[PDB]
């Protein structure tokens, strides 16, 4: 999947877990951004322990409707360096982690 | 080869004892590189006779003596940190970080009032987990690319001790070994010594807070035995000499 947004804009990165398997426990959701490729965490949502946004995103990223099965965020005031692959990972037990990716491309205006 | 089989699902295990878990903490991981003036860090060797074996990185660090010494200083508590790294030419990938605070020196290691969740390299955590004493590592059917040099750094009551493990996997990939996602992505990034020194290697930025040891063990064992792996009841200490 691919997204496009112009500099200065806000953009909504979708991430949901469906259909949660019966017997699978979900523990947290995490967004990562991949470089060359060497992942860094963007934001973490742990339903029990709360949210954490990592620099350089600390004011520009917010979970919209955070829950066990939703990690959708709004990435605000896009910059060129925000371009790249974004990975959303659910930590689950006993079956391990489940991911989805999206290429984001930021455009000049 | 080459089929999944049915395994009773493991229960999510309760914590062994009562502690507070500190979430969403961060901090610069320190360099795994010592000054060249110092004597070589001790080296152990770990290898598998077969590609679908489990492989242990174990080297008893005599942590009880360190804790006995704190008791005789009548210390109330000690702190500890456990860190692992993959060492490559000029750089190291951080693999594991676990912080223990306000621990009881008259108990076995790790009886602490606070703990972080263990911070992991996501990829390593898919097939590897700490030993029961949390000072070694068990790898389940590791892929051949896991070969290399693994450094354990133990910070215990202010002492710091390094141990290197040379992992060799001549039997090749196991048919069900984890190889990573796309393309090709396996371990997190290898950082220069300078990056560690400049406090750039923030644990919350580059590693994943994950399940405590016994739950982590339950996930990997479940995955391992569903692919026909057998969990040995014990592992022997890793050896100080090279394999035949
Ligand atoms: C353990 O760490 C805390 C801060 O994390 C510090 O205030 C305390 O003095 C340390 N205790 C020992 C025994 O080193």
């Amino acid at each position: 999947d691919s997204m496009y947004g112009f500099i200065g804009t806000d953009v909504v990165l979708h991430c949901s877990f469906a259909n949660p398997l019966p017997g699978v426990k979900i523990t947290q959701v995490t967004w990562q951004k991949a470089t060359n490729g060497s992942k860094q965490n963007v934001a973490i949502y742990n339903p029990a322990m709360g949210v954490s946004v990592l620099a350089p995103y600390r004011e520009r990223v917010e979970f919209l409707r955070p829950s066990f099965t939703d990690g959708t965020i709004r990435l605000s005031r896009l910059e060129l360096e925000d371009e790249g692959v974004y990975i959303c990972e659910f930590a689950t037990f006993p079956a391990g982690n489940r991911e989805s990716q999206l290429n984001l491309t930021v455009m000049a205006k | 080869p080459r089929v999944t089989v049915y395994v009773d699902p493991p229960a999510y295990p309760m914590p062994r004892y009562n502690y507070t878990e500190r979430w969403h903490t961060t901090g610069p991981i320190p360099s795994p590189f010592a000054d060249g003036r110092e004597q070589p860090v001790e080296v152990r060797y770990a290898t598998s006779a077969a590609a679908c074996d489990m492989l242990a990185l174990i080297a008893d660090p005599q942590v009880g003596r360190t804790l006995w010494e704190a008791v005789r200083r009548h210390a109330r508590a000690y702190n500890a940190t456990v860190i692992w790294y993959k060492i490559e030419s000029g750089c190291a990938r951080p693999l594991y970080y676990m912080e223990y605070t306000e621990c009881e020196p008259r108990k076995h290691f790790g009886y602490c009032r606070y703990r972080t969740p263990p911070f992991w390299d996501s990829f390593l955590a898919g097939f590897a987990y700490p030993t029961d004493d949390e000072l070694g590592l068990i790898m389940a059917a590791p892929a051949r690319l896991v070969e290399g040099q693994y450094r354990r750094a133990l910070y215990i009551d202010g002492t710091v001790a390094y141990t290197d493990f040379m992992v060799s996997l001549p039997a090749g990939d196991c048919w069900f070994s984890k190889l990573g996602a796309a393309r090709g992505y396996t371990f997190g990034a290898c950082f220069p010594a300078r990056d560690y020194e400049q406090k750039k290697v923030l644990r919350l930025t580059y590693l994943t807070q994950y399940y405590p040891q016994e739950a982590h063990k339950a996930i990997v064992d479940y995955w391992f035995m569903r692919h026909g792996g057998v969990v040995p009841p014990y592992f022997e200490e890793s050896k100080g000499y090279e394999p035949p």
